[PDB]
RNA sequence: AUAUAUAUAUAUAUAUA
C-alpha cells in the first residue's frame, strides 16, 4: 500500500532542527494575534519539537478571565 | 571567469570576422 | 502487487520573485526593427457622386489597421498610455534598411522599396485597372539611391504622414556612436591606464565602420540613500558580494593542488622549515588572513558598516585592534561596537601603562574614549597617534565624475603604522605601577610581537590601501557614506591572523578581474537609468494623458522587478509610493519626451479616423439636411460641435448625476453630447423617412445607464434600398440628429512617397573589453602611487 | 490593505529588536496583523458616534 | 513618518467614515463619561496606521 | 605588407630582452601601433628605466610620441640612447625599382651591423646596478642579459 | 535593370583568394564605383565599336 | 531461512601481528 503523505518527515536529519523552527515561527504567530484583545509584554518563547511554552506577562494581575480568555 | 571572457572573445571577434 | 492510496494536499504559492546577484545579470539586448510602424493603412472605398448615385471608379482612403478602440472617454486615453508602450518597445537602437529591402516588382530599373507592405501597396496600385496613369508613371521611377562614399541609401517608401513621423524619428535618433582604437582605450577607467603595474595590448584594429551603444552612466537621479534605509541595505549587500568576489586571494595561503605533490616530494631534501619567522599564537590560522583581507577591502568598497566582535580577555586580539581603528576610518565601525573595543584598549593596555584611573564610561556618552583619552593623557608620542585616530575620516573626493571616498595620504603611504609603532614602543617602556608584574609581562610579550612587525606591517597598509585603491577605480555608481542597517561581523580575532601571518609577496589585483569588476558594474548602472527612464515615462505620460483612476503602484512594482536585485513582495506601499513621488520630479529622457510628443499632438487624428466609435451625438429636434459626401453618399454626419450645449459623458459616468441630462431631454432642448460612442449604420431609407434616429436616446430616462447608447448614422446611397425616392422626389434628405464625426482622409499617392534615409552597413559591437588584452607587471616590483614598490620589506 | 507579509519584514529589519541591548526578554514584533487595524477602524468610528 | 501621505489620507477618511455617518443620528449626542470604558489597545493602534 | 601583433607576458624578462632585437631589425611600423607601444613601454618600465635608477614611465595612450621616443631623449646614457635612435627610426624607405614599389630596408640591417650598436647597449645594462631591485632580482635579470 | 552588382560578384569570384558572400554591402558600391572611371583596353573596345 | 529512522544531553566500553 502506498500511502501519500506530504508532510514533515520524522527520521530525517533535519526532523529535530527543523521542528524548532517550524515550531518557534508558528507560536511568534499565534502569540501576535492574541495580541489584539489583551495587551502584554512575552518574555521567553523556548520551544523543543512540538514541547514549547511562552510565558507571557501582563499588566493587572492575572484573574481567573484573563486565563480562560486566554486559553480560548 | 577565464571561460567566460574567452568565449565573449570569440563571439566578438567574430563579428569583425 | 501495489495499491496507491492518494489524498488532496492544498495547494500553496507564497509571494516571491527571483533574485540575481550583480555578477549574473544580463546586459539589455538590442532591438532593431524588422517592419516600419504602421498604424494606417490605405483600404479600397466604393464612392458615390453628389447626387447618391455610384459611379463607376472607386477610391483609396486611409484607415487604421486593427482599429479596436475602446469607448468611452477614458478608456481612450487608457488606449493612448497602451499605444505609447507599443511604440518604446518597438524603438531601434540601430536601424539598417539593407535588411528591409524588397524590390519592386515593377520599376524603370529593378530598384528596392523599403517595406514588404510598402510593396503590396504598389502593385495593387499597378494593376487596378481604375487607377491614372500619372500614378502608374510615378511608380515606375521608383528606385533606390545609394553613395557608397558616404555609405549612406535613400529608399522610398509609402507611408502615412503620422506613420512617416513616427518612422523618421527612429531613423535620425540612433544609439550608436562610431568606434576605433583610440576610443576602446577611453573605456578603460583613468586609474588603470595610467597605472604603471599594468600593461595594455590589443591585436586587431577595428574598420571605419563599426559603431557601439554608449551606456548612460549618470549618476542615481533617485537618493536612493536618502531616507530609504531598506532599499539601501539591499543594494549595497549585493555590492558588498560582488566586492567580495573580486578581492584576490592571499600568496601565503593559496597554491594550486599538484604544487602540494611537487613541494612534498623535494621537502625532505630542502630543509626549510622555519622560515616562515613567526611566534605562533592559538586561534592563528591562515584562512582568517584570507578572510580579514576581503571582509576590509570589500566593506569599504560597498561602504557596508562592519561590527566588531572580540572578547574582553584576550590581551592579543586587543593589540591588534589597535592597527584596525589606525587604518579603516572610525566611520565605518558601527558606534555600538567601535566604543566597546576603543575604550577596551584604554582601560587593558593605554591607561595600566601609565598608572592612570581606568575610566568610567558611562553608555552613550556623545564623545568616544580615545576621544575622551588624547585630552585626559600627558604623554606625546600616544597622544599623537590618539589624535590620528580621532580624526581619521574619509575624504569625498570626485573623481573622473565618480565621487570615491580616498584614504588620508599617510595610509596609502605606510607612515601611520610609523605613528603606531612609535607610540607602541613608548608604552612598552612604561612602568605599569598599580598592575602587578607578570600583567606587565603579559602586555609587552604580546606588544612586542607586534614591534617585531614593522616592516611587515608598515607593507601591509601599503597593499591594503593599493588594492582599495585600484579596485575603486572599477566601480562607476556613486558611493555614498551613509550608516547602513545591517552590519557585517569582523572578528577581531581575525585581525590578529591577518597582521602577523603576511609576508614579502604582492598579491595586486590582475587585470582580468578588473575589467569583470567594471563590465558589472557599468551593466548593473545602465541597468539603473534605463528602468528609472522606462519608469519616469510612464508616470509622466499618466499625469499627462489625464489617468485620475490608475494606481500607480504596478508601475513601480515593475521597476522594482527589472532590477534583478530586490524581491517585490517584502517592500510594501510604503516604499513604492514614496518612490512615485521622486519618479515624477525627475525629467524624462529626450528619446521618450519627443516620441510622446508624437503621440499628444495628433492622439485626436488616430481616434478620429476610425469606425466604430464616435466622439458623441448631437441633438436638434428640427429638420435640417444632412450634409452630401464622397465615401458615404448622404450622411448626418456634423464635422464641428458648434453651437450647442455639451455635455461630458466621462464625467456624467463618473459624477453619475443625471438630473442635468434627463431634464434636459424631456424639455427637447438641443443638447451635444460628448464622449465615444459605438455607433450603428442604417443604410435604408425609409428608416430615415420613419425618424428611427431620435427614438435611441429615450433610454436614459428610464433607465439611469448612458454606456447603452447608440446613436444613428445614416448612409443613403445608390447601393441602398428603396433609393429612387431621392432619384424621383426632388428633396434632400433631412434628418434630426447627426453624429459628431470625422471623415477618412483621401489616399493621395504623389504625397505620401517618403525616401527614407539610412547608412548601409555598421558592425554594431556589444562590450569593448574583449579586446584589448591587459597582463600586470611582476608583483616582486610593482609601484604604488609612490615610485616605491610595495612588499619592499626583506 | 498592505499585506502582512510585507510590513512586519520592514518593521522588524527597521527597529531591528533582537539585536538589542537587552537580551533579558524575547522581543518580537506583535499585533501587526490584518484583524486588528480592521477592529480599530470599527471602534475608533462606533466609540466617536455614541 | 514616512507614511505620511497615505496617513493624511487616512483621517480624511476616519472623519468621513464619522462625518456621514452622524448623519444619521437622531437622538441627542451628549457627550458626558460613562462608567464603563470600551477598551481600545495601541498594539492595535500601531497595525491601522 | 601585413601587420604583425605581438604577443608576450610581461612577467617573463628573458622573452622580453630578446624583445629588444626584434624592434632593432624588424621595422616599427609593422607592428600595429597598440602593441608596438605596449612591447616598447614593457622593456623601458621594467628593464631600461630601473637600470638608471629613474622613476618608472607614466605614459597616456593617446600619445603622438612612442614611448622609445620619450626614452630616447630623457636618459643620459649615451651607448643605451644611440640604440633608441634606431628603434625610433628603422621605418621602411620606400624605393622604386623595376617599374615597382617594394618597401626596402636601410644598409645598416641589410649587413648586419647593427646588432654591434645593440650589443654595445644591451652590454651596458647588464652593468649598471639596478639601485632598488632586489639582488636575486637583479644578478637574475642581468645574467639573463647576457645570454643575448 | 541590370544589376552591375552581379558583375563585381563574380570580378570577385575569378579572383580566387575572395569569396562572394562576405564582402561588406559598403565596398561592393565603391568597387562598383571605382570600376567605371576607368576606361576600356583597346581590343576589348574595337571589338565593341 | 531473519525487521528497528534522526537529533540532544549522560554513562559504560574500546583502539595494538
Amino acid at each position: 500500500k502506498k500511502i501519500q503523505y506530504g508532510a514533515v518527515a520524522s527520521g530525517e536529519k533535519q526532523t529535530k532542527a527543523a521542528n524548532s523552527i517550524a515550531n518557534l515561527a508558528l507560536i511568534k504567530t499565534v502569540l501576535s494575534r492574541i495580541s489584539n484583545k489583551y495587551s502584554f509584554a512575552t518574555k521567553i518563547i523556548r520551544v523543543d519539537g512540538d514541547d514549547n511554552y511562552a510565558v507571557l506577562q501582563f499588566n493587572t494581575e492575572v484573574t481567573k478571565q484573563m486565563v480562560q480568555d486566554v486559553s480560548n | 571567469l577565464k571561460t567566460k571572457e574567452e568565449h565573449q572573445k570569440e563571439v566578438q571577434y567574430e563579428i569583425l570576422q | 502487487q501495489y495499491e496507491i492510496l492518494q489524498k488532496t494536499i492544498p495547494t500553496f504559492e507564497p509571494k516571491e520573485s527571483i533574485l540575481k546577484k550583480l555578477e549574473d545579470i544580463k546586459p539589455e539586448q538590442v532591438k532593431k526593427q524588422t517592419k516600419l510602424f504602421r498604424i494606417f493603412e490605405p483600404r479600397q472605398l466604393p464612392v458615390y457622386r453628389a447626387n447618391g448615385e455610384k459611379e463607376l471608379r472607386n477610391r483609396w482612403y486611409w484607415k487604421l489597421k486593427r482599429d479596436t478602440l475602446p469607448d468611452g472617454d477614458y478608456d481612450v486615453r487608457e488606449y493612448f498610455l497602451n499605444l505609447y508602450d507599443q511604440v518604446l518597445t518597438e524603438m531601434p537602437d540601430y536601424l539598417l534598411l539593407k535588411d528591409m529591402a524588397v524590390e519592386n516588382k515593377n520599376s524603370r530599373d529593378a530598384g528596392k522599396v523599403v517595406d514588404s507592405e510598402t510593396a503590396a501597396i504598389c502593385d495593387a496600385i499597378f494593376q487596378d485597372e481604375e487607377t491614372e496613369g500619372v500614378v502608374r508613371r510615378f511608380i515606375a521611377e521608383m528606385r533606390q539611391r545609394v553613395q557608397a562614399d558616404r555609405n549612406v541609401v535613400n529608399y522610398p517608401s509609402i507611408l502615412h504622414p503620422i506613420d512617416h513621423a513616427f518612422n523618421e524619428y527612429f531613423l535620425q535618433h540612433q544609439l550608436v556612436e562610431p568606434l576605433n582604437n583610440d576610443i576602446i582605450f577611453n573605456y578603460i577607467p583613468e586609474r588603470i591606464r595610467n597605472d604603471v603595474n599594468y600593461i595594455l595590448n590589443m591585436d586587431r584594429n577595428l574598420p571605419s565602420t563599426a559603431r557601439y551603444i554608449r551606456p548612460n552612466l549618470l549618476q542615481d537621479r533617485l537618493n536612493l540613500h536618502d531616507n530609504f534605509e531598506s532599499l539601501w541595505d539591499t543594494i549595497t549587500t549585493s555590492n558588498y558580494i560582488l566586492a567580495r568576489s573580486v578581492v584576490p586571494d592571499l600568496k601565503e595561503l593559496v597554491s594550486t593542488e599538484a604544487q602540494i605533490q611537487k613541494m612534498s616530494q623535494d621537502l625532505q631534501l630542502e630543509a626549510l622549515t622555519i622560515q616562515s619567522e613567526t611566534q605562533f599564537l592559538t586561534g592563528i590560522n591562515s584562512q582568517a588572513a584570507n578572510d580579514c583581507f576581503k571582509t576590509l577591502i570589500a566593506a569599504m568598497l560597498s561602504q557596508r558598516t562592519m561590527s566588531l566582535d572580540f572578547v574582553t580577555t584576550n590581551y592579543m586580539s586587543l593589540i591588534s585592534g589597535m592597527w584596525l581603528l589606525t587604518v579603516v576610518p572610525n566611520d565605518m565601525f558601527i558606534r555600538e561596537s567601535l566604543v566597546a573595543c576603543q575604550l577596551a584598549i584604554i582601560n587593558t593596555i593605554i591607561y595600566p601603562a601609565f598608572g592612570m584611573q581606568r575610566m568610567h564610561y558611562r553608555n552613550g556618552d556623545p564623545q568616544t574614549p580615545f576621544q575622551i583619552a588624547e585630552q585626559q593623557i600627558q604623554n606625546f608620542q600616544v597622544a599623537n597617534w590618539l589624535h590620528f585616530v580621532n580624526n581619521n575620516q574619509f575624504r569625498q573626493v570626485v573623481i573622473d565624475g565618480v565621487l570615491n571616498q580616498v584614504l588620508n595620504d599617510n595610509i596609502r603611504n605606510g607612515h601611520v603604522v610609523n605613528q603606531l609603532m612609535e607610540a607602541l614602543m613608548q608604552l612598552s617602556r612604561q612602568q605599569f605601577p598599580t598592575m602587578p608584574v607578570d600583567y606587565k609581562r603579559s602586555i609587552q610579550r604580546g606588544i612586542l610581537l607586534l614591534s617585531n612587525r614593522l616592516g611587515q606591517l608598515v607593507d601591509l597598509t601599503r597593499l591594503l590601501a593599493y588594492n582599495y585603491e585600484t579596485l575603486m577605480a572599477c566601480i562607476t555608481m556613486n558611493m555614498q557614506h551613509v550608516q547602513t542597517l545591517t552590519t557585517e561581523k569582523l572578528q577581531l580575532t581575525s585581525v590578529t591572523s591577518l597582521c602577523m601571518l603576511i609576508g614579502n609577496a604582492t598579491v595586486i589585483p590582475s587585470p582580468q578581474t578588473l575589467f569583470h569588476y567594471y563590465n558589472v558594474n557599468v551593466n548593473f548602472h545602465s541597468n539603473y537609468n534605463e528602468r528609472i527612464n522606462d519608469a519616469v515615462a510612464i508616470i509622466t505620460a499618466a499625469n499627462r494623458l489625464n489617468l485620475y483612476q490608475k494606481k500607480m503602484k504596478s508601475i513601480v512594482e515593475d521597476f522594482l522587478k527589472r532590477l534583478q536585485i530586490f524581491d517585490i513582495s517584502r517592500v510594501p506601499d510604503d516604499q513604492m509610493y514614496r518612490l512615485r513621488d521622486r519618479l515624477r520630479l525627475l525629467p524624462v529622457e529626450i528619446r521618450r519626451l519627443d516620441i510622446f510628443n508624437l503621440i499628444l499632438m495628433n492622439m485626436e487624428q488616430i481616434e478620429r479616423a476610425s469606425d466604430k466609435i464616435a466622439q458623441g451625438v448631437i441633438i436638434a429636434y428640427r429638420d435640417m439636411q444632412l450634409e452630401r459626401d464622397e465615401m458615404y453618399g448622404y450622411v448626418n454626419i456634423a464635422r464641428n460641435l458648434d453651437g450647442f450645449q455639451q455635455i461630458n459623458l466621462e464625467e456624467l459616468m463618473r459624477t453619475g448625476d443625471y438630473a442635468q441630462i434627463t431634464n434636459m431631454l424631456l424639455n427637447n432642448q438641443p443638447v451635444a453630447l460628448v464622449g465615444a460612442l459605438p455607433f450603428i449604420t442604417d443604410s435604408s431609407v425609409i428608416s430615415l423617412v420613419a425618424k428611427l434616429d431620435a427614438t435611441v436616446f429615450a433610454q436614459i430616462v428610464k433607465l439611469r445607464k448612458v454606456d447603452t447608447l447608440k446613436p444613428i448614422l445614416y448612409k443613403i446611397n445608390s447601393d441602398s434600398n428603396d433609393f429612387y425616392l431621392v432619384a424621383n422626389y426632388d428633396w434632400v434628405p433631412t434628418s434630426t440628429t447627426k453624429v459628431y464625426k470625422q471623415i477618412p482622409q483621401q489616399f493621395d499617392f504623389r504625397a505620401s512617397m517618403h525616401m527614407l534615409t539610412s547608412n548601409l552597413t555598421f558592425t554594431v559591437y556589444s562590450d569593448l573589453l574583449a579586446f584589448v588584452s591587459a597582463d600586470t607587471v611582476e608583483p616582486i616590483n610593482a609601484v604604488a602611487f609612490d615610485n616605491m614598490r610595495i612588499m619592499n620589506e626583506l
